[PDB]
């Protein structure tokens, strides 16, 4: 089987997050909205920290970018703490896992042998025209 | 050698995974946050009950 | 109230922090060799029972303050100057600011107690698997009960001085 | 046929629940969390001096 | 095997603490309305107002449960909650006040009894087949 060898591919759109799965984007942004609700539970049992408020808060808190007001109580509080502990480790990986990509490239060829390449079908093979290797599929 | 196989031919396509991080190597911070979110509603319950 | 808690977590953060050092069960590590700040001791081989010192030869300083290990020896000091401080505002009352000396030692203890610990771990690797023992874990317990007793030391003397 | 190589099957090597905390060691964990408290207490002391 | 459904299961679980304690509030809000000059007045409006403001964040969290389990395919669940968001749609619900009472000291206090102990009673069976879910999904790793 004979294809062309696999170079790097113009690099599309919405490449920026490849380096972190699908699974793990949509974790983070309902977590965020997870957090922020639950925030604002705590905020109005016992402060603004409305819903829209506390969104901000969460967003911010994510983004690095300083925090606009804090929690005072102690339930508003580990609430903080703990979406401070998780944006960090999601940040770090997310630059690390994005340096590893472009520090060392791996080039994957996109068929590997002929039973997938008769299930993918995306890929159109053929032969030449009348043969030993042409009669030998009829 | 394939169709009386012992070991079978389980996921005998190719199967080549993604470098970019799975769910499954970050899960210890997201256990963590949940967790702290229902000690957070455990604590923010206990300030209620006790005024 | 306050004056006796801070007594009895005086002496017994010093109780904990003369027994971390002078027994011998810090480090577990390979025969297995239960180890020690001043004694490495042997299990389980061709000997056992009574054992043998430990070898301690500009990481000189690291050492020679490893084998001195004067810090956890200071951390001991101090833990029991903050309880006689303790114990001597009972009496000879309202001095104000003996308590605050104790609010003072029984925090540099805790600082003193860190760095024994930071230089301990740095020379002790100087692969193998180890294992930390319960002196290792009197001396962390220590720490806590230092730092928690220094808070309320403070706490006693802001009341005091805002009673007068 | 022909002679030809036979190596042990790389299994998946599934990481740990808690691999995050790998590129730190255990150590460097712990004395984290004892120097915050160390910190804390320290700040607080000096704060306070009537 | 941590999965993105675990995760909303998960999560769905520590909000499902939030959404017990809402309809319990409204319980004992009924219960005092229930048993009774200007002084009376003032206590119904003070009740009127905490139920309408706890209305709400009762249905928005219940219609992140549903967005949750929608984006995240778990349709066995999603079907569950379905029809509860279509009564949080005041389905039933008339159209006379924006509150939900005007005393209103009468069988629509009972039918808020009921509907309330029937809602709590959801409430606590669908939070036990969150923990099952769960459950189910990490333990089977
Ligand atoms: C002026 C307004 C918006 C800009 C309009 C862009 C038109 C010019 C770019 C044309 C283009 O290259 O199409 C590309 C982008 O096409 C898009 O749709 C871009 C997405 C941005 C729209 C708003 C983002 C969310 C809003 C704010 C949220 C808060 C093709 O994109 P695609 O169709 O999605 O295919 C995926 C491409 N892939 C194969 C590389 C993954
Ligand atoms: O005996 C045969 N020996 C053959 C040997 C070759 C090669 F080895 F490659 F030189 C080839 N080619 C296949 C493509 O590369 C160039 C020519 C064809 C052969 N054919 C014709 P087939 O029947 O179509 O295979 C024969 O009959
Ligand atoms: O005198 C002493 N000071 C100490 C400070 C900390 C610890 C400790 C504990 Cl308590 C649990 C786990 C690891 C520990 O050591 C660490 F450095 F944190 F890795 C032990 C100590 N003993
Ligand atoms: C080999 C010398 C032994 C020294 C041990 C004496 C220290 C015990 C604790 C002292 C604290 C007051
Ligand atoms: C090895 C587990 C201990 C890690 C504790 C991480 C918390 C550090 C933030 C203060
Ligand atoms: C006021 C007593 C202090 C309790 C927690 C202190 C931890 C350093």
């Amino acid at each position: 089987i004979m294809i062309k060898k696999p170079q790097k591919s113009k690099p599309g759109v919405f490449s920026f997050l490849d380096p972190l799965a699908y699974e793990i984007w949509m974790c983070i942004v309902f977590a965020y909205i997870g957090v922020s609700v639950v925030l604002f539970l705590v905020s109005r049992f016992s402060n603004e920290f409305g819903i829209f408020n506390s969104l901000w808060f969460s967003l911010g808190a994510f983004m690095r970018q300083g925090c606009d007001i804090s929690p005072r109580s102690l339930s508003g509080r580990i609430v903080g703490g703990v979406w401070w502990f998780f944006t960090l480790i999601i940040i770090s990986s997310y630059t690390a896992n994005l340096a590893a990509f472009l520090t060392v490239e791996r080039m994957v060829s996109p068929i590997e042998s002929a039973e997938d390449l008769s299930k993918q079908t995306e890929i159109a093979y053929g032969t030449l025209d009348s043969g030993s290797t042409k009669e030998f599929f009829r | 050698w394939y169709d009386k196989g012992e070991c079978g031919a389980a996921a005998a396509a190719s199967k080549d995974k993604t470098s970019a991080l799975s769910l499954s190597n970050v899960a210890g911070v997201f256990y963590i946050l949940a967790g702290g979110l229902g000690l957070a509603m455990a604590v923010a319950l206990i300030e209620f009950c006790y005024k | 109230v306050q004056v006796l808690l801070t007594t009895i977590g005086a002496f017994s953060a010093f109780g904990l922090m003369t027994i971390a050092i002078s027994t011998d069960y810090w480090l577990y590590t390979r025969g297995l060799t239960h180890s020690g700040l001043w004694r490495i001791c042997c299990l389980e081989g061709l000997k056992r029972g009574v054992c043998v010192k430990i070898n301690h030869f500009a990481e000189y300083l690291l050492r020679v303050v490893r084998a001195s290990s004067i810090f956890p020896i200071l951390s001991a000091i101090l833990l029991l100057l903050g309880g006689v401080c303790v114990a001597a505002s009972r009496v000879y009352k309202s001095k104000r600011n003996i308590i605050l000396g104790a609010g003072i030692l029984f925090v540099a203890a805790g600082l003193s107690n860190i760095i024994g610990v930071i230089v301990y771990i740095s020379a002790n690797a100087g692969k193998n698997h180890y294992s930390y023992g319960w002196s290792f874990y009197f001396g962390g317990l220590s720490f806590i009960l230092a730092e928690v007793i220094g808070v309320l030391a403070v706490n006693i003397y802001i009341e005091r001085s805002r009673e007068a | 046929l022909g002679i030809s190589i036979m190596i042990k099957k790389p299994q998946k090597s599934k990481p740990g629940v808690f691999s995050f905390l790998d590129p730190l060691a255990y150590e460097i964990w712990m004395c984290i969390v004892f120097a915050y408290i160390g910190v804390s207490v320290v700040l607080f002391l000096v704060s306070r001096f009537s | 095997a941590f999965t993105f459904a675990a995760f909303c299961y998960m999560l769905t679980l520590v909000l499902c603490a939030s959404l017990i304690f809402f309809v319990i509030w409204h319980i004992i809000a009924f219960d005092e309305l229930r048993t009774d000059a200007r002084e009376r007045l003032k206590n119904i409006e003070r009740i009127c107002c905490l139920l309408r403001k706890l209305v709400v964040p009762e249905y928005s969290i219940h219609g992140l449960f549903c967005l949750m389990f929608l984006c995240a395919a778990e349709w066995v669940t999603l079907g569950l909650n379905i029809p509860l968001l279509f009564t949080h749609l005041w389905r039933y619900f008339h159209r006379p006040a924006d509150g939900s009472e005007s005393i209103m000291n009468a069988d629509i206090l009972n039918y808020c009894q009921k509907e309330s102990w029937c809602k709590l009673a959801f409430y606590l069976l669908s939070f036990f087949y969150y923990l099952y879910s769960m459950v189910y999904t990490l333990v089977s790793f």
